[PDB]
């Protein structure tokens, strides 16, 4: 939840 | 969701608690381009590709290429309409004793230089370096970042790859250290800082009105904010140009460029 993404 | 200006307005008068959430569409009538528009690729490539660990870890001259020219183009440019109506609300509903706070995904820091106080800065900074060896965090504004990097960064298609050994890259000047430096700016597959995820969570969860503008709303976890907002019951004011994946779960949505929407919305 904390990682960045796309998503 | 509801284009009334009329019934935000009064949501507006009595909020003790705004979120404004904002992404690269509240920068982009300062004269900077967003990430998924235009106008968003460099040479090549397009932002996604290259901020990223993997692009660092096996080409950190042609990352750093793309971030001094992002540096180099953003120290010219001023905070528009949008940033100055954000800023200006933060003021005046302060000295009422009602608080404002701006989360924002740009790394840019076009809000500081707007006059925004309480600002989380959940992507990092463009001014910022991170060092790969020893972790300090410094600010750093110099023109050019490192003397190998001076001239280079040329955005257009067909434009060579400077190639600097990464000796020549920044290096960490904190207690001889000389580690290699890279920005201190959140990448796709990394974390966002957990200190400034607790106090994300703090606002989302006390505000009584939210505003959630230039954003595409497909970057997590800051596309899901707005919405966690939205399904507490709390009013979320949507900003943007156009529609996104997250428009249908907002109580509002104002279609037009952020510049003249926001100054209405927040006068
Ligand atoms: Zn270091």
């Amino acid at each position: 939840t904390a990682r960045k993404s796309t998503g | 969701p509801s284009s009334s200006m009329a019934d935000f307005r009064k949501f507006f008068a009595k909020a003790k608690h705004i979120v404004i959430i904002s992404g690269a569409g509240v920068s982009a009538e300062s004269g900077v381009p967003t990430f998924r528009g235009a106008g968003g690729y460099w040479r090549k490539w397009q932002a996604q590709d290259l901020a990223t660990p993997l692009a660092f870890a096996h080409n950190p001259s042609r990352v750093w290429e793309f971030y001094h020219y992002r540096r180099e183009v953003m120290g010219s440019k001023e905070p528009n309409a949008g940033h100055r109506a954000i800023a200006e609300c933060e003021t005046r509903l302060g000295k009422q004793g009602r608080r404002v706070v701006v989360i924002t995904q740009n790394i840019d820091e076009l809000h500081r230089k707007a006059g925004t106080k309480n600002l989380l800065e959940i992507h990092g900074s463009l001014f910022k370096t991170r060092c790969t060896s020893c972790g300090v965090v410094a600010e750093n504004y110099k023109s050019p970042i490192c003397p190998a990097l001076s001239g280079k960064g040329a955005p257009e298609p067909g434009t060579q790859d400077a190639s600097i050994p990464v000796e020549k890259l920044p290096r960490c000047e904190e207690a001889g250290c000389g580690g290699l430096l890279r920005p201190h700016v959140v990448w796709f597959g990394e974390n966002l800082d957990p200190a400034i995820l607790e106090e994300v969570d703090r606002e989302l969860a006390h505000c009584d009105l939210c505003l959630v503008v230039g954003t595409s709303s497909v970057v997590y976890p800051a596309a899901m904010f707005a919405p966690q907002v939205a399904a507490r019951g709390v009013p979320v004011a949507e900003f943007n140009t156009e529609t996104t994946p997250a428009t249908n779960r907002f109580r509002f949505h104002f279609q037009g460029p952020c510049g003249t929407t926001l100054p209405e919305a927040l006068a």
